[PDB]
């Protein structure tokens, strides 16, 4: 009787839901847009901008 | 871009929502008739041996 | 159906009146629908009239379904969940200890 | 009965918690050879004490 899943699931506290951005997908993205940033960041990778 | 969008119902209650959407899959009896089968191919390898 | 309720009281050894299914809230309700607020107010009046012995107990979990999910209250097993709905609560062994 | 599932939840006479963070990465650490070992107990996660 068991499932696995290969992200977290922290089961929700409330019945009507509503936005929070604690969640690992979130922080994925977040990390991946700021590296994308540090990425456009630098003029030595691409300097014709 | 399933994961960048993604919204709810606007004034949702989970537990009405789920309430109304799991009853005829369990009013539904299909998952008790695989069982016999499942003892039928069982007792049908062990004779066979 | 009040004159039978009336009636009733003469014959609980027989017969008991109980409360049909489709007067409790649809799919359990909740407290943020002022239909399924005016249900359980029309339901709560009308329930001490019967001759049903668990009468209180779905008084009350009717409510409990309905405020499931702001409010806890303590279950005996893990097999049932305090959103059982109130039909079912009709024979003294349902009967919660809190 | 305070649902808060962030912290800890109970599944019945056993009650599970999400300890975290003994140690804590300042801006400054680099992985350095000398930098002292943080057994990865600087992550977000690590481990749920039960």
């Amino acid at each position: 009787e068991v499932l696995l899943l290969p992200i977290d699931h922290q089961p929700a506290n409330v019945t009507t839901p509503t936005l929070d951005f604690t969640n690992e997908l979130t922080n994925w993205r977040a990390r991946v847009c700021e590296l994308m940033k540090n990425l456009v960041d630098n003029q030595r990778y691409q300097p014709g901008w | 871009v399933a994961l960048l969008s993604g919204k709810y119902p606007p004034d949702l209650v989970t537990n009405v929502w789920y309430a109304d959407a799991i009853y005829p899959m369990y009013a539904d009896t299909e998952v008790f008739s695989n069982l016999q089968r499942d003892v039928i191919t069982c007792e049908a390898v062990q004779t066979l041996v | 159906s009040f004159r039978v309720a009336l009636a009733g009281w003469l014959y609980n050894g027989v017969v008991t009146t109980v409360i049909d299914d489709s007067s409790y809230p649809k799919d359990g309700g909740s407290v943020t629908s002022l239909e399924n607020l005016w249900d359980f107010f029309i339901l709560a009046l009308a329930l001490p009239l019967t001759t049903d012995p668990c009468a209180p107990v779905k008084a009350f979990m009717t409510l409990a379904n309905m405020m499931v999910g702001f409010e806890t209250i303590p279950m005996d097993n893990q097999i049932y969940t305090q959103s059982r709905r109130a039909s079912a609560f009709s024979t003294p062994h349902t009967w919660p200890r809190c | 009965g305070a649902a808060l599932s962030q912290f800890f939840q109970s599944h019945g006479e056993v009650l599970e918690v999400a300890a975290g963070r003994k140690y804590l990465q300042m801006n400054n650490y680099s992985n350095d050879d000398d930098d002292p070992p943080l057994f990865a107990k600087d992550l977000s996660d690590y481990a749920k004490a039960f």
